[PDB]
């Protein structure tokens, strides 16, 4: 249930809300993400 | 030399321990300070006992005399009896989680 | 352990168990020696398969001072697993038994060191 | 030949009676074996769900 | 009559060699049991900790 | 409990108790109903204060078959604590009583659940 909680947390993460700053972040993945990782 | 082999075979298949030929020792865990107890009984050779204690896997273990089949059956009996306890406790953990 | 519950599997249909519950309970009382200081109670009856029924029991024991308490589950299981008692139980249709108490590691170690 | 032929019978009977116990062991193994093998898979599973709760 | 002693001794050695194996297997199983048991206890601890912590969070909210 | 000993405190000087022991013992016998199947025995007499004396007794009861035994301490105490009997005892100078039997937890629980 660990990975499940990781999903769940990363799911609730990118979904609002009214927290005065933390807006949901768009997910990338795979192609764009590798380059986004390399650009670190 | 015929009535010797026969008697020796009758001796082999027996719980009296005249060279039982089904001599294996199993280590039962026992926390301190109960190590000083046990303490074999009727037909235990200190040789076998000490030799068992010699190649000890870990401390707080005491050897146990398994002569023949009813003993290994009994060991199994215990193993199941603990199997169920294990599963139960594990399910408790599961439930609380 | 103090709740004293022992689950028994019977090779009998549930309707048969319930239909003769008085008799079943008294036979269990007889297996225990039949004294008036022991009383068998049925905690539950549940079908498990066409011809399999689980019956959960406990036993109340009374002291000479009139006090009552349940026989501990481990103690009751220990009695029922004795070879003579197990055989009598099998004659009533019992094909298995279980206690709910989760034994400690030291208890388990003791049972393995002395399986009889 | 009576005492001998009887003694061999009793002996061989006892041995055969012991081998019955040996067989009795052999019979009660695989089930118990599965039961045993089941354990580490569950504790290795429940330990995971705990990690999930802790991370939660 | 030797043909009987041969059978006896062969059966003896044959079933000895097997009894040894059974016993060994049982031993290994015991090792497995305690080896897991330790982990079960660890789970008990970890769980109790989690429980207490959750209770604390409950108190906080 | 089988020794049947009941300790009684009297609001009387020891010399007075001993001086009229025959009469005291018979009065206790009368409180018990006075039948010839009961006999009050004095186990001991001890001064406790200027005008306080402890008298330890037991009662032997005889059966129809000639057998004798002591009345159990709990049974005898139960009789003496009954309100009517206690009042009669107080008229003899008894101001307290005690049995030596240490009751079991179940007995104690029963007494608390049914104080009357």
């Amino acid at each position: 249930a660990l990975f499940d909680s990781l999903l769940a947390r990363n799911k609730k993460q990118a979904e609002g809300e009214t927290a005065l700053g933390e807006l949901p972040s768009l997910q990338l993945g795979l192609a764009d993400l590798r380059q986004r990782l390399r650009k670190l | 030399p015929i009535p010797e082999q026969i008697k020796l075979i009758v001796d082999k298949w027996n719980p009296n321990h005249p060279n039982c030929a089904f001599k294996t020792y199993l280590y039962n865990k026992v926390d301190e300070h109960t190590v000083p107890l046990y303490g074999p009984g009727p037909n235990e050779d200190p040789k076998e006992w000490e030799e068992a204690l010699q190649r000890k896997p870990a401390p707080n273990f005491i050897p146990v005399l398994c002569s023949g089949f009813p003993s290994i059956v009994a060991r199994l009996m215990l193993q199941r009896r603990v199997i169920t306890e294990f599963n139960n406790k594990l399910h408790q953990i599961n439930a609380s989680l | 352990d103090e709740d004293g519950l022992i689950s028994l599997i019977f090779n009998k249909k549930e309707s048969d168990i319930r239909g003769q519950q008085q008799q079943l309970v008294e036979s269990l009382h007889k297996v225990l020696g039949g004294h008036q200081t022991l009383t068998v109670n049925v905690e539950g009856v549940k079908t498990k398969a066409d011809n399999q029924t689980e019956v959960i029991i406990y036993v109340v024991e009374r002291s000479p001072n009139g006090t009552s308490r349940r026989v501990g589950a481990s103690a009751l299981f220990s009695y029922f697993e004795q070879a003579h008692i197990k055989a009598n139980m099998q004659s009533l249709g019992v094909t298995g038994a279980m206690a709910q108490t989760e034994l400690s590691p030291v208890q388990i170690k003791q049972l393995i060191q002395n399986p009889l | 030949s009576e005492a001998l032929q009887q003694e061999i019978a009793k002996i061989d009977e006892e041995i055969q009676k012991c081998i019955r116990d040996k067989e009795a062991v052999d019979a009660f193994l695989p089930a118990h074996g599965e039961q045993l093998a089941a354990i580490p898979t569950d504790v290795n599973f429940v330990t995971r769900k705990s990690e999930g709760a802790h991370n939660a | 009559m030797d043909e009987i002693i041969t059978r006896w001794a062969t059966d003896l050695a044959k079933y000895q060699k097997e009894f040894k194996e059974q016993a060994a297997k049982v031993m290994e199983w015991d090792r497995l049991l305690v080896e897991n048991g330790e982990k079960i206890q660890k789970l008990y601890t970890s769980t109790y900790e989690a429980e207490r912590a959750s209770n604390e969070i409950e108190r906080q909210l």
